[PDB]
RNA sequence: GGAUACUGC
């Protein structure tokens, strides 16, 4: 909690029921939507390669979600700045593909999907 | 176009006409090509004979879509009035049933061409 | 070489008001009070975000600028009604618009045109025949009232044109009453000559200052010209930002003897700044603690506050851009001079020059002049002068460099309650 | 639809122009402001970079001077009506043309096309981007070392510009409240 | 190609 900072990240997981009120930059905008598109699309690939409940998948997923820099495991530590930076990121890109993903019913089910 | 960011086919079906399809549905495809619209009848037949050879129901509606538009009609019109026709041959309607291909004999004993 | 060569120094090249010494002298701006007038409207003093312009915010601005001073010119001339511009006048009717050419070219007699705003006309336009006006004086954006009729539906013939009404002057308070005579010498980029990046005009120049120790000292840019030859061919070894903040620091640590309060303006023609009108004040540069008090980087255009007095000042060439447009039925720069000070915007040609970027929202919100000012500086290519316009004194300095040859700058002493004679003297002298 | 960085070698005088961050293939793939484009020229334009940092603005201003020139055209094939001033006269579209009266005219330089080459100005000049989308990978692995580094940095500073003036556009904060109600 | 409805003007 550095400067502007709160509780409005408790949890790694969460249900994405609010939505985000900040004012962010465009090319913040951009950087957070392709990272999580990039995120979905590996997701995606990896569940038509392999079986879920695999542990090939699983240390694939953990090898992209760590090289996009996203919230997968917890830190009982605290809420450091980065690990909020993280989650920040999560929260809204996750708004962003929900506004990219909604216009076709294709396109929701595969976001709902992944 | 999030979605697109980067992180048989119909093309064919002229070239089989060359050789494998029967005459009649050579007549069929070159009346087709010559004025993107056949009558009733001519529908009916091609439709099930495409249906025959693999013509997925996406693919007979793509290609019957892009055949159609030519013709000078609404792209619209097309969604209305021939999409029905086109499930049906396929058994996505109505009474829902698989319908087979012609055979030579219903061919030949079916509704007599005329003029047209 | 030229420049250096020069014997004309120091010549008074124009003079206005009570005589005076052959030198002058200041009070180093020790009882000496400078801040922006304190209007109803908020100053522009950091940078807005520009380059998105909406169609329709550009037709609101426009729209409101015209409705605005039409209510106010309504108010004072007890006018009735205003008639849709467009609509057939058998009978004489009152119209409100603004001006403008039916065509891309410079306005003539014969191609004008009068727009009409939203509430009274839909913004519809009619061309007008000025056969019948005996006296005029356009130029393309101003606003104006006209008494005339349009039989045919198709063309206004105006019979009577309302004259412009100037913003009344400033009502000082006493607090200023006892306060000297201040000291004030103006100058105008370009401050290098042509064919160098030496600023040895602005040397001059600060030699001067710390000669006379004048109590403020107004500069306008532009300060690295975006014109100068050197500047366009890429022939500069040193960035854009460097070579100004040199410029900056010659210029704040060569008056530290004088401690003079500085007061700069940007102009269009900074390469190193935003190319938008109106201008946010210069920001890449932070005085030493030292000058902090003595520097005010201000906007362009700026209504200053010196110990009561009110000084207009722009870097922008209006004289220049609207001398180009005016068309009059028979002085060329005090005509100008009156319509700016009338249509009470710092900036009312429209559609603008070629030259000046203009953001209409930052338009609307820092153009209008509060009050008529006493002073107002308005540096042109145009030949220097000093006018006595409605009351107002008008100076153009002209600017310290012309071309190969120095230029010239202009000294003129203010004092709140003077005789309305706030400005005693003022003078246009060489370099 | 954006116009490339042209930049004219002090040494030679020949015209380079630069569209991505990376010219070439395979290890001989370098950034492209690290050789001239003449063969027989071997001035670096990394050398002169004040120089390229001084074209840059003067283009980053003369984009900005023709978006705020106003200019508008007629929608209309058969009008092409071609005017600075626009008409407080609206239609549902737009600006109703005067010329013809029953067109819309359009912005020949819209805020878009602005903010376009704006961001390809910094596309250009972006090492991150470039290396992780457009530079392939062995190329990616040859460009990832050092003996670049240098490069690098003001490749970096180049790209401060552009994010600079990007900065200070309105078409460069999204009010995340207005989208997500 | 056909069949079943009911709006308009
Ligand atoms: S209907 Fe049968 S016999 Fe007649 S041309 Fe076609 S395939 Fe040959
Ligand atoms: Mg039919
Ligand atoms: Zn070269
Ligand atoms: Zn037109």
């Amino acid at each position: 909690t550095g400067d502007r900072k709160g509780d409005l990240y408790p949890s790694s997981l969460q249900f994405y029921q609010h939505p985000p009120t900040e004012n962010i930059s465009l090319i913040e905008f951009e950087t957070f939507a392709i990272e999580r598109l990039k995120l979905l699309k590996a997701v995606e690939n990896l569940g038509v390669s392999y079986v879920k409940n695999s542990e090939e998948y699983s240390k694939k997923l953990e090898l992209e979600l760590r090289k996009l820099k996203f919230p997968y495991r917890p830190l009982h530590e605290e809420i450091s700045d980065d690990v909020y930076d993280l989650r920040r990121k999560d929260h809204i890109s996750h708004f962003i593909l929900r506004l990219a993903y909604c216009q076709s019913e294709d396109l929701r089910r595969w976001f709902i999907q992944q | 176009h999030l979605s697109h960011s980067y992180i048989i086919s119909l093309e064919q079906i002229d070239g089989f006409a060359a050789k494998s399809f029967p005459l009649c549905m050579r007549q069929l495809h070159k009346s087709l090509r010559e004025n993107h619209h056949l009558r009733h009848g001519g529908r009916m037949q091609y439709g099930l004979f495409l249906k025959g050879i693999g013509l997925t129901l996406e693919q007979a509606l793509q290609f019957w879509r892009l055949e159609f538009t030519k013709g000078k009609v609404d792209s619209e019109k097309f969604d209305k009035v021939y999409a029905y026709s086109i499930r049906h041959n396929y058994g996505k309607e109505g009474k829902r049933t698989d319908y087979t291909p012609y055979s030579c004999m219903k061919v030949i004993l079916s509704n007599p061409p005329s003029q047209g | 070489q030229k420049y250096g060569s020069r014997t004309n120094r120091g010549e008074v090249v124009t003079t206005y008001g009570e005589l005076q010494g052959t030198t002058w002298n200041g009070g180093s701006g020790s009882n000496t009070n400078v801040e922006l007038f304190t209007s109803l409207d908020e100053p522009l003093t950091k940078m807005y975000k520009f380059m998105f312009q909406k169609l329709m915010d550009i037709r609101e601005v426009v729209s409101i600028k015209i409705e605005e001073l039409g209510a106010s010119l309504k108010d004072h001339f007890q006018i009735d009604e205003f008639t849709s511009v467009s609509l057939p006048a058998q009978e004489t009717v009152t119209v409100l618009g603004q001006i403008g050419c039916d065509s891309n070219g410079k306005l003539n007699s014969k191609s004008v045109i009068l727009e009409g705003d939203r509430e009274h006309s839909a913004g519809m336009q009619v061309p007008v025949d000025l056969s019948e006006l005996k006296d005029y004086s356009l130029f393309p954006g101003q606003v104006v009232i006209m008494e005339g009729t349009n039989s045919t539906g198709r063309r206004f013939v105006p019979t009577k044109l309302y004259e412009g009404v100037p913003l009344p002057f400033h009502q000082p308070s006493k607090e200023f009453e006892e306060c000297p005579q201040q000291m004030v010498i103006t100058a105008c980029g370009p401050f290098t000559t042509s064919d160098t990046i030496t600023y040895d005009a602005l040397k001059d120049l600060i030699d001067i200052v710390n000669r006379d120790r004048p109590d403020i000292c107004i500069l306008l840019g532009p300060f690295l010209d975006a014109k100068h030859e050197q500047i366009e061919n890429l022939q500069l070894t040193v960035t854009f930002e460097d070579v100004f903040k040199r410029c900056l620091k010659m210029i704040i640590e060569g008056t530290r003897p004088s401690g003079c309060h500085l007061v700069i303006v940007p102009s269009l023609r900074d390469v190193h700044h935003d190319p938008v009108y109106p201008q946010p004040p210069f920001s890449c540069f932070e005085p030493a603690k030292e000058d902090k008090e003595r520097v005010h980087f201000v906007a362009d255009p700026c209504t200053l506050s010196v110990n009561g007095v009110v000084i207009g000042m722009t870097s922008t060439d209006l004289l220049f851009h609207m001398g180009a447009e005016e068309i009059s039925s028979s002085d060329r720069f005090s005509r100008i001079l009156r319509h700016i000070l009338t249509q009470r915007s710092y900036y009312p040609l429209y559609p603008p020059n070629e030259e000046i970027n203009i953001d209409y929202e930052a338009l609307y919100s820092y153009t209008p002049m509060p009050v008529t000012p006493d002073v107002f500086i308005v540096p042109s290519e145009l030949r220097y002068f000093i006018k006595d316009v409605t009351g107002c004194i008008c100076i153009n300095p002209g600017r310290l460099t012309k071309g190969l040859v120095g230029g010239t700058y202009a000294r003129f002493l203010v004092k709140s309650g003077a005789m309305r004679s706030t400005c005693i003297s003022a003078q246009v002298v060489r370099v | 639809d954006c116009e490339r960085f042209k930049f004219f070698c002090p040494k030679c005088g020949t015209e380079n122009i630069y569209d991505n961050v990376f010219d070439g293939s395979g290890l001989q793939i370098e950034p492209g402001l690290k050789r001239c484009s003449k063969p027989e020229c071997d001035a670096s334009p990394l050398d002169y970079v004040i120089q390229v940092h001084n074209k840059l603005l003067l283009d980053i201003r003369r984009y900005i001077k023709k978006y705020y020139s106003g200019w508008l055209v007629c929608e209309e094939k058969t009008c092409q009506n071609r005017t600075r001033r626009l008409p407080l006269s609206f239609s549902r579209n737009g600006p109703i043309c005067q010329a013809c009266s029953k067109a819309t005219l359009r912005s020949e330089y819209p805020e878009k096309a602005l903010y376009t080459q704006l961001c390809f100005y910094r596309f250009i000049f972006d090492w991150d981007y470039a290396l992780e989308k457009v530079v392939s990978e062995q190329e990616r692995g040859h460009l990832k070392k050092k003996l670049f580094q240098e490069s690098e940095n003001q490749y970096k500073k180049l790209k401060s510009t552009v994010d600079q003036v990007l900065s200070r556009s309105g078409y460069s904060e999204v009010n995340l409240s207005k989208l997500f109600q």
